[PDB]
């Protein structure tokens, strides 16, 4: 009844040389607020990146990868949300990137 | 749609749901039997082929035989800018033409360039969340909603809600913004979370795209 998406992060060119993953309920329908929630609790927790940090870094994004091979970039400092949901189920990976 | 009220049974039956494995998750118009408008960035990352297009549907948990029920057989953009968010638009050709009764019905556009004044009342629908915290929405929900023209852009059309906390939510793009009988926005996004009260609510300007939309009806 829930799925491990695949994420990682990269801070400085340096990424984490790790494996690991995000859980999510099978095949719902959750906005990109919902994913900004759990990108940030990543960020603080494998980076010791705070809500603070992330505001005052110079850049801030992070690309949801869909499985039909799309993607999505989303700016984490623009506080722009389209009022859309995507299902859970299609998502192949996560990426963060903080500069 | 955050703070708004439910809609009359089938008093839009233009409103359209999009929905993937059961699952509403954006808004469209009906703009002719086999045709559905929307947001481009709702099918911008979706298989096309598994979405349902629901028509002459009020309460989506129950089962309403007053259903017409499409399968997406093309798409068709016109300068879709997913960076900056700009011309915000698709159409959806449908597998089959819908049969038009009291609650499936076409919508009609404004004429070709119609831009709207600072103030105008409209009226904002949909499906979307009922405000953070309190999940999708099963009823359709209608909001009262007035053009506004500061901390906007001349590609959009923005509206807000003043005196309370209100807007489209998530599950709302792609659904229409009605101004005295026509379709003159479809919601493409927010600023600032949903109903924040300072930053208006996006659209996607219907009247800057109506010539290339009836040229793809022809
Ligand atoms: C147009 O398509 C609809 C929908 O097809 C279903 O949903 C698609 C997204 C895809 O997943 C299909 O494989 C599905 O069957 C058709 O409605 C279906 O019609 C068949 C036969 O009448 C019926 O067995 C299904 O239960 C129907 N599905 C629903 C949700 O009502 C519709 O028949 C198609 N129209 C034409 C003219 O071919
Ligand atoms: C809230 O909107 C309703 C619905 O009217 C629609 O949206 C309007 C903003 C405008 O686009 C109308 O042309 C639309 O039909 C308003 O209800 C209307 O009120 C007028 C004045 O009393 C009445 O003549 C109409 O018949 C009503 N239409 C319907 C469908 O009931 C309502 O007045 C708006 N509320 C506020 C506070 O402005």
């Amino acid at each position: 009844s829930t799925i491990q998406i695949p994420y990682t992060i990269t801070v400085n060119g340096t990424s984490q040389n790790i494996l690991s993953s995000l859980t999510f309920n099978k095949n719902q329908n959750i906005s990109y607020k919902d994913i900004e929630n759990k990108v940030k609790s990543v960020l603080y927790f494998n980076r010791g990146i705070s809500d603070i940090d992330l505001r005052l870094s110079k850049q801030a994004e992070y690309t949801v990868h869909f499985k039909n091979g799309t993607k999505r970039v989303i700016d984490l400092k623009s506080g722009i949300y389209t009022a859309d949901l995507i299902n859970t189920s299609d998502i192949k990976a996560i990426s963060v990137n903080v500069d | 749609i955050v703070g708004g009220r439910r809609a009359r049974p089938h008093a839009w039956p233009f409103m359209v749901s999009l929905q993937l494995r059961g699952g509403h998750f954006c808004g469209a118009t009906l703009i002719a039997p086999n045709f559905v408008m929307s947001a481009a960035h709702c099918v911008a990352n979706v298989n096309v082929r598994a979405v349902r297009v629901v028509l002459g549907a009020h309460n989506l948990s129950r089962r309403e035989p007053t259903r017409q029920v499409f399968a997406v057989q093309r798409i068709f953009e016109n300068g879709y800018d997913p960076v900056n968010l700009l011309n915000d638009i698709v159409i959806l050709q449908l597998n089959g033409s819908a049969t038009i009764n009291a609650n499936v019905q076409v919508a009609q556009l404004p004429a070709q360039g119609r831009r709207l004044g600072n103030g105008v009342q409209c009226l904002a629908m949909g499906w979307g969340l009922l405000g953070r915290n309190r999940g999708i929405a099963s009823v359709l929900q209608e909001l009262n909603v007035t053009v506004v023209t500061s901390l906007c852009r001349r590609s959009n059309v923005c509206t807000l809600v003043r005196g309370r906390q209100a807007g489209v939510c998530f599950g709302d793009s792609g659904s229409p913004l009605v101004c005295n009988g026509l379709i003159h926005g479809i919601a493409s996004f927010v600023r600032g979370g949903c109903a924040s009260g300072l930053y208006p609510d996006a659209f996607a300007p219907v009247a800057q795209f109506v010539n290339w939309i009836d040229s793809i009806i022809q």
